[PDB]
């Protein structure tokens, strides 16, 4: 689990595997696509996957779930939120049980002890 | 997985499920295209009307 | 695995300029003294070393060359044969190899 | 609206839900792909009608 | 040894007479791939 | 130049040739559409070692020196 | 002034080719086709053209093999099957009768399910009699 | 694991009119019943492998 | 690269897979003003090499030359 | 060292490295290119690198070492002999201290003990 608003982009990249995905920060530009009026505090936009969640609620309050919520600005927020929590759950588990897969871990490329050098 | 499975490997799961549609009108268009090619073969090399 | 992949252990800052990719700066980079300042600083060291650091040098150089040998038994042979019967621990203290 | 998505379930029991929406009797005899054959096949049928446009100018039909 | 230490575990001389019957294994330079066209 | 020491390693292009280096006295030339021979027409098998970086060597010399 | 009569002449010939390509090609090549080469030359044209198209089709298929290999977990530097390094190459079948009699391309429609699959229908005949059908 | 599963050869029909030797020889062949032995892998045809003695004329590319 | 110990499947630099390509300078003035090819004759030995000649001048004086 | 006349070629091919050289048997065809008469027993032609050695001797007896030994049939024998013993010396060492490099060795891809499978 991430206990902050920010995370080093390299700490979630693979060292011995091809990097085909990143774990980007929340896309704040999607918040300005909502045409209606809403109140959002800047203190909630950086934490992972939450901004997409609040946007989904705003869209489900202004519109409903039938024939009015089906507009591009609102469906992309629902998709980003559903996708952000799925990737973060997978990266979080991979961080818990496979920390040696990521850059920055000392077990990705273990440094030998001095007794292993024969000096 | 422990008894009858392999190693747990991380892969990217494609949500897009492609599938080629088995249609009828597609082969009709295909024949029309070859019918033009064959007619040109006849029009150029087996046309004796002039 | 991407062929142009590199793992760097010091921070780098990449320029966000169109059509170009490069390292434009290093975080917390301190500009030291100029080449002329270091030149003047070194000449003061070489000048003193030329005037006051040339007596009794032939002995210290032989000790230094003996300690550049592979095995210890050859060093003791070099000291006793070339350096006039010197001691291993006593010569290592002169050269500054002792703690 | 979330409670409206579950309206057809509140009138049913769990056994009825399973037999209704889960345990659909297998029947693999339908031409399911007819939906696409009709849609995409319409471009050809529409072309047969559209190629007869009475527009005089050739470049207008272009 | 000669003013040098090489740390090694206790050597087992019994491993010398280890019965290892040779097994057949042929390498084929020129074989089969995973997929073909 | 002497005939290269027989080497059965080869690479086919059009069809499998079943090249046998012992079937001919002199090695036939390599045609582009027929075969490519192994590298090192005149080569032997040796064992070599990379030279560690100079600064890494100086740290090893200083450790042994401070050790003895 | 320019020759405003030649305006949009390229667009117009393009639409006529689309309307009736065989007629546009026939009449634009009539005076040239008056001098017809021999059967040998005409055959060489067709043979070399269709052979080039046949190899183009095989290269399209080999690209789908490289894409499947990429999806399967093998990154690919470069492209094609002209292996620069220490690998065997497989050039296209030479389009001459010698190789066309010894070799023939793999027909995928000949790779089948084993007919032993049909012996599972024996279960159906037995269950029907067990249930009194 | 994927490479290993892929070498398990598939089934390729013996019928072949593209190779002129089989086009002639198969006109005199007698189709005999292949009695089921209880398996789903009976190689009653040739195998889709370049090294098979009945498929070496086929170009696997 | 082959001789250095890396076998090469295929050829060229048009990487089909997950790699960066570099197509070549478009032969138009826009890119010809921003980019220029690497001139190998500009890669040089460091002139500090010439400072080793100081050893020669000092030896010549020691030997009385 | 090889204590026989025949050796399995696969036993001298690498399992985890590209195979760019083989350890071929003696080239008996080069023995027929010597124009002069000589006596050779079939019991000495299979042992590694010895045929090329005897041929070099036969050529150094008929001819000398100056202006007459310099013919293609005699120089290729001397080059083969010198090259055969160098390759065999390296392969023999590699077989002694790097047996895991070759096919057929149980250490190239070790089979695990049943205690490591967790059953
Ligand atoms: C007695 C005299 C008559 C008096 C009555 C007068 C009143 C007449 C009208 C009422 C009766 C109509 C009968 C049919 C019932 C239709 C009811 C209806 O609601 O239809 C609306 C119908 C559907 O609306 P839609 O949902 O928007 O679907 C069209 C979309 O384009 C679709 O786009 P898409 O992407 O969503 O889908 C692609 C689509 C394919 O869509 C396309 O590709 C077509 C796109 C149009 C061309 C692209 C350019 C469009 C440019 C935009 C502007 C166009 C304006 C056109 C305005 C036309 C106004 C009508 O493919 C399909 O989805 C399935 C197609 C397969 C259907 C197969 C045909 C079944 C029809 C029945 C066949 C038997 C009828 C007789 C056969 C025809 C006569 C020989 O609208 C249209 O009809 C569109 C025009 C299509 C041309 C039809 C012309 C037929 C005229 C026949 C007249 C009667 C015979 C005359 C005999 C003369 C002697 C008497
Ligand atoms: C405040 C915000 C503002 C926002 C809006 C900003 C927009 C600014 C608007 C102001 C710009 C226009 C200024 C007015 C121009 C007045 C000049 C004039 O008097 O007419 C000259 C020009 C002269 O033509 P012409 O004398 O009748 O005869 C031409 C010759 O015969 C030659 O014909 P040809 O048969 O002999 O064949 C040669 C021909 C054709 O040769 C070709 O092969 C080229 C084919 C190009 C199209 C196809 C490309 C390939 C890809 C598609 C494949 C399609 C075919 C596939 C076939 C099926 C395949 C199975 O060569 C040409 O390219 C002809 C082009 C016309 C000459 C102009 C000089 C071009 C030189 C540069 C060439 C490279 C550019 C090509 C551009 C495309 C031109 C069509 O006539 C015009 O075209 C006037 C065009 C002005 C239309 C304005 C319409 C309203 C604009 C606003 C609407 C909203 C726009 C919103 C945009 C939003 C942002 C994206
Ligand atoms: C350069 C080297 C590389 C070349 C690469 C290959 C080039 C492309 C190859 C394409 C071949 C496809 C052939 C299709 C069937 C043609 C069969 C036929 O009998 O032809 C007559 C046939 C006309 O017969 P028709 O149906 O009775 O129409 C007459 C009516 O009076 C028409 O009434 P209208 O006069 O009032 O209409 C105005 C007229 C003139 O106006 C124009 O056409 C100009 C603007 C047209 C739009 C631009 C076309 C863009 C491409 C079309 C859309 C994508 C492909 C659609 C599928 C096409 C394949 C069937 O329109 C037409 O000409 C006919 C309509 C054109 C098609 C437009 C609708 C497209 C959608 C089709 C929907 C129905 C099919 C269902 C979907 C199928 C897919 C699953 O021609 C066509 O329909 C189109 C042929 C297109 C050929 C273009 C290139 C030909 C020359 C290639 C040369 C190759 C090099 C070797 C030469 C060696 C020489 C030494
Ligand atoms: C989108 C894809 C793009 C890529 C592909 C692009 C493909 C473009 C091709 C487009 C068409 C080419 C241009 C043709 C112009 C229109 C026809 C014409 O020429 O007017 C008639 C006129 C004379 O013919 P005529 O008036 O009917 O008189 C003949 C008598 O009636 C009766 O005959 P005769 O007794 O007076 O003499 C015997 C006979 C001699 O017999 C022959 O006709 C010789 C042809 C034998 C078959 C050759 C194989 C078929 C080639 C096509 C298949 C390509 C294979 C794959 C290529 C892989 C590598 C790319 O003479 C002829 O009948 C005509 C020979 C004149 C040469 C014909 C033009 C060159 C061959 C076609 C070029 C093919 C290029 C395809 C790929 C290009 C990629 C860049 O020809 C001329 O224009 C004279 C030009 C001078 C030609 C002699 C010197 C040429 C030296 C350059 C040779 C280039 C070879 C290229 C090899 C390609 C790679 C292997
Ligand atoms: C009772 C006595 C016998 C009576 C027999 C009855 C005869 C009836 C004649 C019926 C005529 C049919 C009319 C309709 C066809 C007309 C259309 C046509 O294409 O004619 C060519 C026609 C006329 O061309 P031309 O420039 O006036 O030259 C005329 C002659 O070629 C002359 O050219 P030349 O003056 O320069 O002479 C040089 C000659 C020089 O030739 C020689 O000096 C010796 C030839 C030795 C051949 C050695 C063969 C070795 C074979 C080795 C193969 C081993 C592999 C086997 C595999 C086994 C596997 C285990 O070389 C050639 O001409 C090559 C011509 C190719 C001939 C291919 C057939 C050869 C054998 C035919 C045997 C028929 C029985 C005759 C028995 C007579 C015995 C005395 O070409 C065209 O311009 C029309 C378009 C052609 C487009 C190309 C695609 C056409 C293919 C489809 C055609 C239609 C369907 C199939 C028809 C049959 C085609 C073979
Ligand atoms: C198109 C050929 C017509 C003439 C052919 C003559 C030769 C006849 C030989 C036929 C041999 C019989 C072989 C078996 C045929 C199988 C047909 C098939 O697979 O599709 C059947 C399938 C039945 O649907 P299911 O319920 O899903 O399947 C249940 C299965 N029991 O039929 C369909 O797919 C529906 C579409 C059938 C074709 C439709 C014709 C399209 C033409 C449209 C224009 C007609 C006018 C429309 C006016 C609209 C007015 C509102």
């Amino acid at each position: 689990t991430i206990f902050a608003e920010t995370w080093e982009a390299s700490e979630y990249q693979y060292r011995n595997k091809a990097n085909l995905k990143t774990l980007p920060v929340n896309h704040l530009g999607k918040l300005a696509e909502l045409k209606f009026d809403f109140v959002e505090y800047k203190a909630h936009q950086l934490i992972a996957c939450h901004l997409y969640e609040r946007m989904t609620i705003h869209c489900m309050n202004q519109y409903g779930l039938f024939k009015d919520f089906y507009r591009p600005e609102c469906l992309d927020a629902q998709y980003y939120f559903k996708t952000c929590v799925e990737l973060n759950a997978a990266y979080g588990i991979q961080k818990k049980f496979f920390p040696e897969h990521f850059v920055g871990s000392p077990y990705a490329r273990p440094v030998p002890q001095f007794q292993q050098l024969g000096l | 997985t422990y008894f009858y499975g392999g190693i747990l490997e991380f892969v990217y799961f494609d949500k897009s499920n492609p599938d080629m549609c088995i249609l009828v009108h597609t082969l009709w268009i295909h024949l029309l295209i070859l019918f033009l090619i064959f007619t040109g073969f006849v029009t150029i090399l087996f046309s004796f009307y002039g | 695995m991407q062929n142009t992949t590199n793992i760097v252990h010091v921070p780098v800052h990449m320029g966000h300029t169109h059509y170009f990719d490069y390292i434009d700066s290093f975080p917390k980079l301190k500009e030291g003294p100029t080449l002329e300042e270091n030149h003047i600083t070194n000449q003061k060291i070489l000048r003193e070393q030329l005037i006051s650091g040339q007596q009794g040098l032939e002995q210290n150089l032989c000790l230094r060359n003996c300690f550049k040998l592979s095995q210890k038994r050859y060093i003791e042979f070099c000291l006793d044969r070339k350096c006039g019967g010197a001691d291993f621990q006593r010569a290592a203290t002169i050269l500054g190899y002792t703690k | 609206d979330f409670a409206e998505l579950l309206r057809p379930l509140r009138s049913l029991s769990f056994n009825q839900v399973v037999d209704r929406y889960v345990l659909i009797p297998p029947n693999h005899t339908f031409y399911r792909n007819w939906t696409y054959e009709k849609f995409l096949g319409g471009f050809g049928l529409s072309y047969l009608i559209l190629r007869e446009l009475p527009l005089r100018n050739f470049y207008a039909r272009v | 040894y000669e003013d040098f230490v090489f740390t090694t575990p206790y050597f087992q001389p019994e491993s010398t007479f280890k019965s290892v019957p040779k097994l057949f294994s042929d390498i084929l330079l020129g074989g089969v791939e995973w997929v073909y066209t | 130049a002497p005939n290269p020491y027989p080497n059965g390693i080869h690479f086919d292009r059009v069809f499998p040739t079943h090249y046998d280096p012992l079937a001919e006295t002199n090695r036939t030339k390599a045609n582009l559409q027929l075969i490519k021979y192994a590298p090192g027409n005149y080569s032997t098998l040796v064992v070599t070692s990379e030279k560690l970086p100079r600064p890494c060597i100086r740290t090893i010399q200083n450790y042994r020196r401070c050790q003895m | 002034f320019p020759d405003r009569g030649n305006k949009r002449r390229w667009f117009k010939n393009l639409f006529r080719l689309i309307k009736n390509p065989m007629g546009y090609i026939f009449w634009k090549t009539y005076k040239a086709r008056l001098a017809k080469p021999s059967l040998i030359v005409t055959s060489m044209f067709i043979g070399f053209t269709l052979g080039f198209i046949k190899l183009k089709a095989q290269s399209i298929a080999y690209s789908k093999k490289q894409y499947a290999t990429l999806r399967a977990g093998k990154n690919i530097e470069g492209s094609g099957q002209v292996h620069f390094g220490y690998h065997d190459q497989k050039w296209g079948m030479p389009a001459i009768p010698m190789f066309q009699l010894m070799y023939y391309e793999l027909p995928g429609n000949s790779i089948v399910v084993n007919p032993c699959r049909n012996q599972n229908y024996r279960l159906y005949f037995e269950m029907r009699k067990k249930l009194g059908i | 694991a994927t490479r290993w599963y892929g070498r398990q050869p598939g089934h390729l029909l013996r019928a072949d009119t593209y190779w002129i030797p089989n086009l002639v020889s198969q006109r005199f062949a007698k189709h005999q019943p292949a009695h089921w032995d209880g398996t789903q892998n009976m190689p009653i045809f040739r195998l889709a492998d370049p090294k098979h003695k009945d498929s070496y004329m086929v170009q696997f590319r």
